[PDB]
């Protein structure tokens, strides 16, 4: 929800005796297929943008921009990962293509099918289809009851 | 120029830390990755700090020139005078730097395009600037600006 | 078709204009830091080499096959038939290089489009172009595929005409 970890704890021990279907957990940080020549940013984070599309923040011009949740004509990368010790988001900057598993929004999420192209909203959530290139490669999977995940290729502008 | 050798009589002052990297020698960019794509092309006048569009035609291969509009290509970061060469990031890359301004009229959060000229100007989008426009000498502004690409 | 193409009873005939090859390598200026990805392409339905692929998820894969400007992905630079893979270079890199046009009369400096077979045109068809591609030289016959020299950088802001 609002942490990559799960916030409570476990009280059993994981089985790993399987091999299939393991990485639909939300704390699957980055990439699921990643070049080593990315390039890679890291901001200070203005909410909790993790998985999500990230617009530049200004203030009065006491403090440096910061990043928060935001999409549109103001989108200007995505947030892969944070480090909730620092308060820093890593950002991919959009002309720089990625892959793998970002926040799908919890409005037609059946409808969403491989091949179907995809935007970001106000708030940084995936939603079906304008300016940026983004591909559903997978269909939306369920980790909570508002909480949706699916895998997408973002690959620049139109 | 980018650094105008002139001999001096006398050392400048220079201990204050604060307020000493806004200016017009300083060339590359305030962040830069290792993974950042850089090209040298020959160069015609002086693009230094601004958007460039590469030129194409005894025949030679394209040059670049300042530029902007439909026709930008880049934005050249560094010059060597000895070469006449100029490095140039490619406009499918993100910079962050300071850049010429046409005027004083830029302030933060003012979306900037690229004129015929490779200057930034206020309002497709190219960058978006993150500091007022300062005045290094004459009519020469400075500003600090993301560039994302074009809209 | 193919790329490498066979014995020879007798060998083939200074260093100006030895590039004009179909196998040549791609990149007339590679550069580190260039991302290449791998993916499976149909080998019955188009050789996507040297031309612009889109990605289709199919239900066991996702391949990439000849495409649009409109719905480009990228370009592929090259492709191992052993395996059937091919080598793209996304929209997102700049690129500077050979691809194959089907015009053989294109000269020096023109704009240029890629249609839906994946293929180098003129720009002036009538189709808005949404990618800035130049000609950097006048495209040449191999005989019989036409290839030219091109230098492709990011998306067109506005779609011209």
């Amino acid at each position: 929800a609002l942490m990559k970890n799960p916030q409570q704890d476990s009280g059993l021990l994981s089985n790993s005796i399987d091999f299939r279907d393991q990485n639909l957990i939300f704390s699957n940080s980055g990439g699921v297929c990643t070049s080593s020549k990315d390039k890679i940013e890291n901001y200070p984070a203005k909410g909790y943008p993790y998985k999500r599309g990230v617009k530049l923040s200004f203030g009065d011009g006491t403090t440096e921009l910061e990043v928060e949740a935001g999409g549109g004509d103001d989108l200007y990368g995505v947030c892969s990962d944070i480090d909730e010790f620092s308060g820093m988001a890593t950002v991919i900057p959009i002309t720089n293509n990625f892959t793998g598993y970002l926040t799908l929004k919890k409005d037609g999420q059946n409808g969403v099918n491989p091949g179907d192209k995809l935007n970001f909203n106000q708030h940084g959530e995936l939603e079906k289809v304008k300016s940026v290139n983004a591909i559903a490669l997978s269909k939306a999977h369920k980790l909570t009851e508002d909480l949706f995940i699916v895998l997408a290729s973002v690959f620049g502008n139109r | 120029m980018k650094n105008p050798q002139h001999d001096a009589s006398l050392l400048s002052n220079s201990n204050e830390f604060r307020d000493k990297n806004v200016e017009f020698f300083a060339s590359g960019g305030t962040r830069t990755s290792k993974f950042d794509k850089l090209e040298n092309h020959p160069f015609l006048g002086y693009p230094y700090k601004r958007g460039v569009k590469r030129v194409i035609q005894s025949h030679y291969e394209p040059h670049v020139e300042a530029g902007g509009g439909e026709d930008l290509y880049g934005i050249c970061i560094d010059i060597d005078e000895f070469s006449k060469t100029a490095t140039i990031v490619p406009i499918t890359n993100n910079f962050e730097g300071y850049l010429v301004a046409k005027d004083s009229t830029v302030k933060v959060k003012d979306k900037l395009i690229f004129n015929k000229d490779g200057a930034l100007e206020k309002v497709t989008i190219n960058a978006t600037a993150l500091t007022d426009a300062k005045q290094i000498s004459n009519e020469v502004y400075l500003v600090k600006v993301a560039v994302f690409g074009n809209k | 078709y193919s790329k490498s193409m066979i014995e020879n009873k007798v060998f083939s005939s200074c260093f100006k204009s030895k590039n004009e090859r179909v196998d040549a390598y791609s990149f007339a200026c590679s550069s580190y830091t260039d991302k290449i990805e791998e993916y499976l392409y149909d080998p019955a339905n188009s050789f996507p080499y040297k031309r612009g692929v889109k990605l289709v998820p199919k239900e066991n894969s996702i391949y990439v096959e000849v495409g649009a400007d409109t719905d480009m992905y990228g370009i592929c630079v090259d492709v191992c038939e052993f395996s059937c893979t091919a080598y793209v270079l996304p929209i997102t890199n700049n690129f500077e290089g050979y691809l194959v046009t089907r015009n053989p009369s294109i000269k020096i400096g023109e704009i240029l489009d890629i249609n839906n077979n994946g293929v180098i045109i003129k720009a002036g068809g009538g189709p808005p172009t949404a990618i800035n591609i130049y000609a950097l030289s006048d495209s040449f016959t191999i005989n019989s595929i036409n290839l030219i020299k091109v230098a492709i950088f990011g998306n067109r802001g506005l779609e011209k005409t």
